């Protein structure tokens, strides 16, 4: 039901180098090995703060749900004004100050509470 | 009258315990005669706001207090003596952590929380995991923070870039600085700056006077906040009881896990640490506990060891009078290093998760889960729900399923408070042993 | 001459008045011959840049000039869209900022969204510590810290002298900045007259 | 024998040089036995971690060190004398940067190595001016300013308007300016500012103690940095066969500027031996080559210039922090050579006006560049947009960026130290 994701890697290595150089806490220049090469492919981040996107929507790729949106800060992952994708859940024990990943986390735990209470009732 | 003098002397602790009791009663009354549904979300926010105000007041004080106290403590003692004292403190911290972890594993194996497992009750997707080596590199990076100002409000954490889902996933790791105070890096920098200041001389003397005066002013602010603290504790307890839904129904099958966690915490806090204190100092541990009641209740209300650190420092300073330098050097380090209750929680939770999925525990698995719990308790954040990330690292290291993590987050709100109480108690008891040792 | 002394002593206020008049004249000159749409926003930004520079210089000194001299005043007096509830809660949260360093460059605010799409369209308020600079929390902390220094005996005298010297240095920077000001007010006035049109 | 005593006296120099050489050797040996393909990701990360640890250790202390040292240096001299010294310092910096840019353009033209939102150069200059005067000191301690273009008008009239926002960085230039102004103001006061002067001097001395401990740790981090950078290569043969002329241009320009031009300037203005000064500052040069950042080697440069060479404390603590940001000859030569190489790649002719714009924009970019690894790559986009013919395919410049960046760092820190020595002699006269 969600639309397919259109979240490709950087078209040029220079753009990837530029956005990875301006990330918070950057300490060293990224290596040329770590930069994406060849034809662009689907990519997804495992964490994204809420202050990087105005809004996020669900998308489907390989029968897996992802969040998609447009970045508003060059220091945010993916660059500036680039449509990027990130996972439905963030890393365990990690928070992004609200946002879609957190809202998914509380949604899942409340679903667990509801079904476990129903199990108790039975 | 003697009773009047007794209440006047112990007025704060009686106010704190009455505040805790009244918060429990008010939460039960509001939940029974209403709850989050009878009154709207705006009324719920207005009801729970004073506790948030207390938490913000306690969080405002942490940074200058920790920095100034550690600078003064490191600059007030010789480098060799400071190194020996730190070695003894770390030995005590790891010994207590191993004891708590072993007790938790033993209780979880004896009582079998996950034996029944109900009806599995797990699927949407799988949350991303963090590698063990990446977590240790993150800890080593948080030590010696790259930016001193940026470390005051945000900390480094590694993320991953899931590339080529159909194309032989590689999971390239990329790191960034995320929100959350970097306590450990500030602690390390303060200790190093203090020893450098002592190595300097008269210039170090001037800077020592500056930081000591700043610490004294911060203690005056702590004294002012400690009087408002009972109301915030009451409202925290009441709001957290009201917000959480359908009491008892959740516990009817989680009772074994809750009993394991709280019984381990109670045994470690009433039979292990007091025993160590009595065998090393020959004093009464329960007098120390009576002195430190209200930091313990503050920790229970706030569920954050960092938030209750100033109150614990003050109560250790005035009552059961540990000297200022040794207390102000020991308490900040243990507030981010010594976490016995957290380790016991993570061991019990991991064993319960393993028993949920019907997996063997053998011997080497138990040994490595104990070692990883101990080695990952250090460097964990003192914020509420700070043990979830370390538990996830433990689960990744032990090769256990992660999808049952939602059951741990289901009821962690109370046991996390118990963990905070145990951690601050371990801090205070370690300070007591070190003070008794330096008295001799 | 007495008139020469009057001109020399009150140079700053007359320079400010002349700067306002010249800024008005330049604004009408640009908005007349040439045209305000000929240069466009790209050149308008460079035209109004000195005013932005003056504003940046004024904003850079707010935090020390407040925190210092508020600690000074408090320690020397000596004993003798957003709803109403959410705005009040934001004001209360900004008074106690919960992070001193973070309070210097951002402030708490409440934003509404429809994330809870289940059932009716319920507005769920969330806070995210938006970009600000938070006068209130720094002012309250500085006053409280000054009172605490006053409560301390001779121990806080070193801190009082430190903050007083910092305030004096900040005042020196203020005096230096206010000499550059007339160019800033001139260009700000010219930009405001160019941007709008009422004649 | 005196050999052991000499080795003990020069243990730091020997340790750092051997660390660099052993890093090169270890990188070559590991690359021969697998080239990180046998190592794998986790082992590769564990191998390259100690260099990152050294970099974080050196970046931890740069802010308080720069701030306190600049306050103390600015408060140690009269405003007229400090103004004259600063005017001479910026004149020297401008002349050296222009000479480096001209040498880079000429050498790239002679050897011919060649054969997405935009950013206006006026907006880049305004961003530099805004970064000179920050709007928030605490915010400027960990982030900088950059402009952004967005379409906010109607779709019928689509024009790019510039909006401002804060990007991650360190904004060392604004903090440098504020520290200088604060020091001048503190000396303007009488006995009132003496307490603050003593406070900042004590804080700087403690930071120097941390500097001593970190530089004693440094050689292992330098070795692992060099080894990790060498290991990360993919196709050495094809990369060299493609970029050999460009690498030769950059390295030859750096060597000519650092071994002939700056020593000649120092000898002409001082009538001394510049190579004795270079021998004094070998260790910070090796640290700059190891870490590829002028800010990380700034404390070691200040200590070596103060101790090994006869340079006054105030002169060094005032000149070196400024030159570590605004005086970047190696970055200028890099950017000029890369711009000419990219222009020759696309078969675009460069007449006199394009060369003049390249020189001016390279000087401005070197002023605006940051002392961080691969710090000169970012302003190459500004220069290319200034020429506006070389569309930004800087991806071909990379994969050899670490070595040339290290050479740029060496040239920059050398120029800073030589200027400090020249100004010290001019003050002594």
């Amino acid at each position: 039901a969600p639309p397919p994701c259109r979240c490709m890697t950087s078209s040029s290595p220079y753009q990837e180098f530029l956005w990875r150089m301006q990330r918070p806490g950057n300490i060293d220049a990224p290596s040329y090995r770590s930069l994406s090469k060849g034809t662009p492919t689907f990519t997804a981040h495992t964490h994204m703060p809420r202050n990087c996107y105005h809004s996020a929507t669900l998308c489907m790729h390989a029968n897996t749900h992802y969040w998609t949106g447009k970045m508003i800060n060059p220091s945010c992952p993916g660059g500036l004004g680039v449509t990027v994708c990130w996972t439905y859940f963030t890393q365990t024990g990690m928070s992004d100050g609200g946002g879609v990943q957190d809202q998914a986390r509380e949604k899942h735990v409340k679903e667990v509470i509801s079904q476990l209470t129903r199990v108790h009732g039975t | 009258d003697q009773v009047r003098r007794c209440l006047r002397a112990n007025l704060l602790v009686l106010l704190t315990v009455v505040a805790v009791v009244a918060g429990v009663a008010l939460g039960l009354g509001v939940s029974g005669a209403g709850g989050a549904l009878a009154l709207g979300p705006e009324r719920l926010s207005a009801f729970v706001f004073p506790g948030e105000l207390l938490l913000r007041l306690l969080r405002m004080i942490i940074l200058p207090l920790v920095v100034c106290s550690l600078i003064g403590g490191a600059a007030s003692l010789d480098p060799g003596a400071l190194g020996r004292l730190g070695a003894w403190a770390l030995l005590f911290f790891l010994v207590t952590t191993l004891l708590a972890s072993a007790l938790g594993v033993g209780l979880a194996l004896a009582l079998q929380p996950g034996a029944a497992s109900a009806a599995i009750n797990a699927s949407a997707e799988n949350a991303p995991s963090k590698e063990v080596l990446d977590s240790f590199l993150d800890l080593a990076r948080n030590i010696f923070p790259s930016n001193l100002v940026s470390a005051a409000f945000r900390s480094y954490s590694t993320t991953y870039e899931e590339r080529n889902i159909t194309g032989t996933r590689v999971k390239v790791p990329v790191g960034q600085e995320v929100e959350g105070m970097n306590i450990l890096g500030l602690v390390v920098f303060a200790i190093v700056f203090g020893v450098a200041l002592r190595k300097l001389g008269p210039e170090g003397e001037l800077l020592i006077r500056f930081f000591n005066s700043f610490n004294e002013a911060t203690m005056v602010l702590v004294s002012w906040i400690m009087w408002y603290a009972p109301v915030g504790i009451m409202f925290l307890v009441a709001g957290k009881i009201v917000e959480m839904e359908d009491v008892g129904l959740l516990f009817a099958r989680l009772g074994k896990y809750i009993l394991c966690c709280l019984l381990g915490h109670a045994i470690h806090g009433l039979l292990v640490l007091p025993l160590i204190y009595f065998l090393f100092t020959r004093k009464n541990p329960y007098r120390f506990l009576w002195g430190i009641v209200t930091p313990l209740a503050t920790a229970f209300g706030t569920s954050s060891s960092s938030a209750t650190l100033p109150l614990m420092m003050k109560c250790v300073e005035e009552n059961n009078g540990v000297a200022k330098h040794i207390s102000r050097f020991i308490l900040p380090i243990g507030a981010t290093v010594n976490m016995d209750g957290a380790a016991l929680f993570q061991c019990v939770a991991a064993v319960f998760i393993a028993q949920l999925s019907q997996q063997s525990l053998d011997f080497v698995k138990i040994i490595t889960i104990l070692v990883t719990a101990t080695a990952s308790s250090v460097g964990a954040a003192g914020i509420p729900a700070g043990g979830v990330l370390t538990l996830a690292i433990i689960l990744e290291a032990v090769n256990l399923p992660v999808d049952h993590i939602s059951l741990i987050l289901a009821v962690d709100w109370l046991v996390d408070r118990s963990c905070t109480v145990l951690n601050v108690e371990g801090d205070a008891l370690g300070a007591g042993l070190l003070q008794n040792y330096v008295d001799r």
